[PDB]
RNA sequence: GCCGUCCGGGGCACGUUUAACGAUCAACUUAGAACUGGUACGGACAAGGGGAAUCUGACUGUCUAAUUAAAACAUAGCAUUG
RNA sequence: UAUCUGGUUGAUCCUGCCAGUAGUCAUAUGCUUGUCUCAAAGAUUAAGCCAUGCAUGUCUAAGUAUAAGCAAUUUAUACAGUGAAACUGCGAAUGGCUCAUUAAAUCAGUUAUCGUUUAUUUGAUAGUAUACUUGGAUAACCGUGGUAAUUCUAGAGCUAAUACAUGCUUAAAAUCCCGACUGUUUGGAAGGGAUGUAUUUAUUAGAUAAAAAUUUGAUGAUUCAUAAUAACUUUUCGAAUCGCAUGGCCUUGUGCUGGCGAUGGUUCAUUCAAAUUUCUGCCCUAUCAACUUUCGAUGGUAGGAUAGUGGCCUACCAUGGUUUCAACGGGUAACGGGGAAUAAGGGUUCGAUUCCGGAGAGGGAGCCUGAGAAACGGCUACC
RNA sequence: CCGGUCCUGGACCCAGCCGAGCCUUUCCUUCUGGCCAGGACUUUUACUUUGAAAAAAUUAGAGUGUUCAAAGCAGGCCUUUGCUCGAAUAUAUUAGCAUGGAAUAAUAGAAUAGGACGUUAUGGUUCU
RNA sequence: CGGCACCUUACGAGAAAUCAAAGUCUUUGGGUUCUGGGGGGAGUAUGGUCGCAAGGCUGAAACUUAAAGGAAUUGACGGAAG
RNA sequence: CCCGUCGCUACUACCGAUUGAAUGGCUUAGUGAGGCCUCCGGAUUGGUUUAGGGAACCGAGAAGCUGGUCAAACUUGGUCAUUUAGAGGAAGUAAAAGUCGUAACAAGGUUUCCGUAGGUGAACCUGCGGAAGGAUCAU
């Protein structure tokens, strides 16, 4: 796995590393905390991956709804699908029925998720045809 | 659909205008202005339905075209001008000054004020930020922009507008113990003091308010308007009832005693 | 015409969607500028809200920044050498954003010699040797030489950028969107970004 | 003594599986694009007409050299007899 | 009113349906019809076809008046009252109608824009490094007409602007860059350039855990607001406008100054909006079990396009995405909702239709103008 | 019960019904300013309480002699160079939001200990 | 303790025949699968699917009809017994 | 009491040669109006405006042209869906109780019924294996 695997150079926008600088030849890295009490993983602060859609190292912002679900698919590149289970109330029978919804979420390289984990996703701007949520926290399952 | 709406059906008008169903098909659509459509009172409704100075919409336009009506110290000739909370309406021909403050029943009271009090108004600070050339400014609830504010002023504070020069006389910081009127929701018009502000990052902050009768209610921070520095010390005259909500049984008892 | 609506696509489940409404004007697209290199030709576009966009159909020059030196100059664009999106843009010399181009190096060389007093390219040819002595023998006051002497030590630039001045053409990447603003601006490649595209070009 | 390769030991250093790289050499296949022309182009050559049905023999095969190639004969399969 | 009654047998008790009974903002129809109040009404079948008329126009003291218009002589020989016609401005994107399409679509409640545009209203906001005020068009008009015919217009002669196109007038400094000369331990400098605001890049501020050997705003959060540096631009706009009053100072010159307003103008905010958008929720059908991915289906990188996000589109690259918790397909005599009828409770049925949202204007498609339309009482083409 | 009666109001007394707060080996986060305001941590739900929200019209419903009523949101005062009650209130209910409770029903934890506390435990490696 | 059953009673159930379950069901809720909604047309037509076929599984509608049916009572009848 | 062929009448649906017919939706392919963008073009019409006759060279700019893009519509073909014709064939129901018998109800005169397979004018008969809903709760 290498950062420069695309036909274009991968870098954080407007983050300039001056070559005519001191000996601290460390590529300047930008990151942010997303707020709402979510901790920035050190793999984002200290990492080298480039992800414009990452909540911590990218330009997306987390605002709106916060959801939790179970990972059911990691077969896409940097995108997962979580399954949300809920009970729907049927008033006539005074009972419930099990239902589920599949939500596609973006996962940054700062997280490692496998099928079966419970993740917390925050809403972001539409970053794909079906993706509006972005992984913020991972709980091993 | 293809552009802005220009009509307002009578049934779809705000309920606090207290318009009757059968007087016609339409209601006055408030113009664009300092106050939102749903939270305003067009001058046609105020001059005809409330004061009953004008008998119909033709007459209210005749009144305003003679330069009689002033809102916030400026002559307005727009019959659907959206007057709102804390606005001052002056009719110097009748030597009357009104302030639009909510009564406890949720409507805009016909609240007459003295000429000395009609010389200022209160505005809730919505945002503080820097304009061009790095000049800070304050946006109040009625869309006013005041430049060079006191650097201590922050959002949710209340400023006292001189209303003749448009400047800020002084302000009240939002904090526990401040006098408050509620300007939205089902507790609209109630007056009490802040007891506890409950924060919710990413959501809506809630304010706990205690009535003068030690009744406690909760409302969103966006519906909270600081009107005084402490209990019993409002910066404007309160309408009759002092923003104290009585139960329907209490109102029935009060009406029986008042009429004998 | 060209529409950006999502109604014509099939849903995430793969179902074909029925026709909901006729195409709306607030979801239109237009056709690409396909900016070329030639005498300047810019057409304005009346956009939503009465605003204006500029289609750069042809441009010759642009505003390019030397990030390390903190200097920007207007210089000619020679041609497109690499494009991460489509190789047909390199073949047809189509200027888009993030296109790697060769720009005339003279305005930056003139600033460099006037600012530091040294020369660039470091070629050993007769003209290069004569020009190297010409700059070093330029008539300056005592204060100017001291001002230049203070700037010395910082006058040593990266080898891969200095080497390019011999050809009189620097590698740069377009930063503006010529089809949106009519400008064809960019920055001079430096550091490991320059090293990345150097490998691409030589292959 | 010369200059190289044969064996072979001394350590400084160089390989630990980022050889995912360099050097040299090599066959015609496939896919895409631009341009171009009197819209031509499997440019000669080479090279299926197709469909809906009925009768009949299941099929491949065989015979009247020199007028009949067929539905005729044979056939696998089936059955009977000694 | 939480109700039942008649019908299978020679008679009986049941199952069970048929019939009876009552309501319907539920339609039709028959007979009948005196009064008062209130009031639906070409939805159903044909979003089938339409004769005719009307349904969208608009002027204030304050854009443009030599009507050869009317009126009066008046503070007026530049105009001055009133005022057709035209140019200019604005509106015509609202309203009204209908329910064909449409089954995660619309819609409802609930969110988001740190993902955008926004005429207008309301607040703020611009001293920026020929001027006693610039040009040349054109309408109405006049008079030559052409066509059978239209809200068709062509030659020719005029003439205006808040139309069109250009263009000056200004504070005080200060800062930065280049830098002849000069001092000569690195200072002083003449002279040149650059400063407002918009545009487009690149690079910097934009801090904030408490003692020892100078400032710095907001947010939950930003590369935010804002500022700075180097440049950039078929160079944005920083009033060549209009009405009423006519005041003050004398250095009495058409001297210098100045009062209330119209209209306009850049950016920010506000308001009226718009566009996308989170979560959950739709009737029947399996005699629909697999669907999507050529030629975008799911995702990544870059770009293009857009007001802006986004396979929205393109190039390259992965092989994904949905589904018995019913995907996909089909049907709907299906616009959704607020609601309506009936109802002990639980329910069943209806909702074209007074309000809200959507969609359409014979069927498609494409556009102009504009802040706003894929508009149809706008245009273009086909059927 | 007192009675305290112009139907009505107080400690004492009895029981009953709810809320508390401490102590019982004791859950109820934790620090700074000093219950409010400013930081650091947090098994996941379902359920239920309370609050906010669910447009107006409609429904239920308060007031009010439209001559009654269906309605309407009016109206009433000795007759007014004006005075003056009003235009309530409930219900919505799945989803989302805030909140209290911890029964009921799930869920996770310390078994090759890779477990918990040491607030100031002893060192070491780092980072700001 | 487990079975296959049986006898009596009816607390109880049922329209009754009868039933130790067919009880603990208007004093209506232990868990769960399948099936029925008057009689015919009809397990027919059509489509699908399985089968070599015979056929199996799934499975309507038009139309028609006031009963069809269950259990028991009295009688009549029996080429049934006493 | 009652069953089924056969015969007459009426109604309903079904099968059916006709590569039947008609209408509508979706779509392959071909052709393709028109707008928009782009490319040249340059009727005429102003002078950056220079020129001793005027030659320039600057701007605006119509028709038209090039290439794209959105794409109506038509032709052919396919498919889906909805109506509908048809010689003949085979049913069902209603009507009347017409012809033949008497299969069931009693031990219905051979107990009845189920599955299956043959046969037969028709009810039905027969074989094999079941059931009692039997005509035996029993030796
Ligand atoms: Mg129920
Ligand atoms: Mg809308
Ligand atoms: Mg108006
Ligand atoms: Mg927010
Ligand atoms: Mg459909
Ligand atoms: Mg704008
Ligand atoms: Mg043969
Ligand atoms: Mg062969
Ligand atoms: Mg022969
Ligand atoms: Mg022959
Ligand atoms: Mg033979
Ligand atoms: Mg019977
Ligand atoms: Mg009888
Ligand atoms: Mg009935
Ligand atoms: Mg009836
Ligand atoms: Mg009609
Ligand atoms: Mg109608
Ligand atoms: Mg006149
Ligand atoms: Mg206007
Ligand atoms: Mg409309
Ligand atoms: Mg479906
Ligand atoms: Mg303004
Ligand atoms: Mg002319
Ligand atoms: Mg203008
Ligand atoms: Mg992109
Ligand atoms: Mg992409
Ligand atoms: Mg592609
Ligand atoms: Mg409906
Ligand atoms: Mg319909
Ligand atoms: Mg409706
Ligand atoms: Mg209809
Ligand atoms: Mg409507
Ligand atoms: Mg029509
Ligand atoms: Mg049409
Ligand atoms: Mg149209
Ligand atoms: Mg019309
Ligand atoms: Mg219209
Ligand atoms: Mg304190
Ligand atoms: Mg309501
Ligand atoms: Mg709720
Ligand atoms: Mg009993
Ligand atoms: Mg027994
Ligand atoms: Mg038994
Ligand atoms: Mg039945
Ligand atoms: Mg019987
Ligand atoms: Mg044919
Ligand atoms: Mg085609
Ligand atoms: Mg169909
Ligand atoms: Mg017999
Ligand atoms: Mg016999
Ligand atoms: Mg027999
Ligand atoms: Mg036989």
């Amino acid at each position: 796995l290498t950062v420069q695997s695309e036909r274009a150079f991968q870098k954080q926008p407007h983050i300039f590393t001056n070559p005519k600088a001191k000996a601290n030849k460390k590529t300047k890295r930008w990151y942010k905390d997303v707020g709402l009490g979510f901790k920035t993983p050190k793999a984002a602060i200290e990492g080298s991956y480039i992800d414009k859609k990452c909540p911590f190292a990218g330009t997306v912002s987390i605002r709106g709804k916060i959801l939790t679900g179970t990972v059911v698919s990691t077969k896409m590149h940097r995108t997962i699908i979580i399954r949300r289970d809920y009970l729907h109330y049927v008033p006539k029978y005074n009972r419930y029925e099990k239902r589920h919804k599949n939500v596609a979420a973006h996962v940054s390289p700062a997280f490692r998720v496998e099928e079966g984990d419970v993740v917390t996703v925050g809403q972001c701007r539409p970053i794909s045809k079906t993706v509006r949520f972005n992984v913020l926290k991972v709980s091993a399952g | 659909a293809r552009g802005p709406k220009k009509h307002l059906k009578r049934l779809a008008a705000p309920s606090h205008w207290m318009l009757d169903k059968l007087s016609g098909t339409y209601a006055p659509r408030p113009s664009a202005g300092p106050h939102k459509l749903r939270e305003s009172l067009p001058l046609v409704v105020f001059l005809r339905n409330r004061l009953k100075y004008a008998l119909n919409g033709r007459e209210v336009k005749a009144i305003m075209m003679q330069q009689h009506v002033q809102v916030d110290g400026k002559v307005r000739t727009d019959t659907t001008y959206p007057a709102g909370f804390m606005d001052v309406i002056t009719l110097e021909a009748t030597n009357e000054h009104f302030r639009l403050v909510y009564d406890v029943k949720g409507k805009f009271a016909v609240h007459r004020i003295s000429a000395e009090e009609a010389a200022y108004k209160l505005g809730k600070v919505k945002k503080v930020q820097l304009g061009k050339k790095g000049v800070p400014y304050v946006v109040t609830h009625d869309g006013r922009t005041i430049r060079y504010p006191d650097p201590l002023i922050r959002a949710n504070d209340t400023v006292k507008i001189d209303l003749a020069t448009g400047k800020i006389d002084d302000f009240i910081k939002f904090d526990t113990g401040r006098l408050v009127m509620v300007t939205g929701g089902r507790n609209l018009g109630r007056v009490g003091v802040i007891v506890h502000r409950e924060k919710h990052e990413g959501g809506f902050d809630l304010v706990h308010i205690k009535d003068a009768l030690e009744n406690t209610f909760v409302t969103r921070l966006s519906n909270v308007f600081v009107i005084g520095t402490e209990a019993g010390k409002p910066w404007v005259s309160l309408p009759k009832g002092k923003g104290i909500k009585l139960s329907i049984s209490e109102e029935r008892d009060r009406r029986r005693a008042q009429q004998g | 015409g060209i529409s950006r609506d999502s109604r014509h696509k099939r849903s995430a489940t793969g179902a074909k969607r029925a026709q909901f409404r006729k195409k709306r004007k607030f979801e239109l697209g237009r056709q690409p500028a396909n900016t070329k290199i030639g005498p300047k030709r810019i057409h304005s576009v009346r956009t939503r809200g009465g605003n204006q966009k500029f289609r750069a159909l042809r441009v010759e020059t642009g505003n390019f920044s030397w990030g390390s030196e903190g200097v920007s100059r207007k210089t000619r664009i020679a041609g497109v050498v690499y494009h991460p999106s489509n190789n047909e843009l390199v073949r047809t010399n189509t200027l888009t954003k993030s296109a790697v181009v060769q720009i005339d190096a003279t305005p930056f060389r003139q600033w460099y010699e006037n600012h530091y007093g040294a020369t660039l390219g470091k070629k050993k040819g007769g003209a290069h040797a004569a020009h190297a002595a010409e700059v070093a023998d330029a008539k300056r006051s005592r204060k100017v030489e001291r001002k230049l002497a203070a700037r010395s030590g910082a006058a040593a630039i990266e080898s891969a950028v200095d080497s390019q001045f011999g050809s009189g053409r620097l590698y740069a990447v377009i930063s503006s969107r010529p089809g949106q603003s009519g400008r064809c601006d960019g920055y001079i490649l430096e550091g490991e970004e320059l090293a990345f595209y150097l490998r691409r070009l030589t292959a």
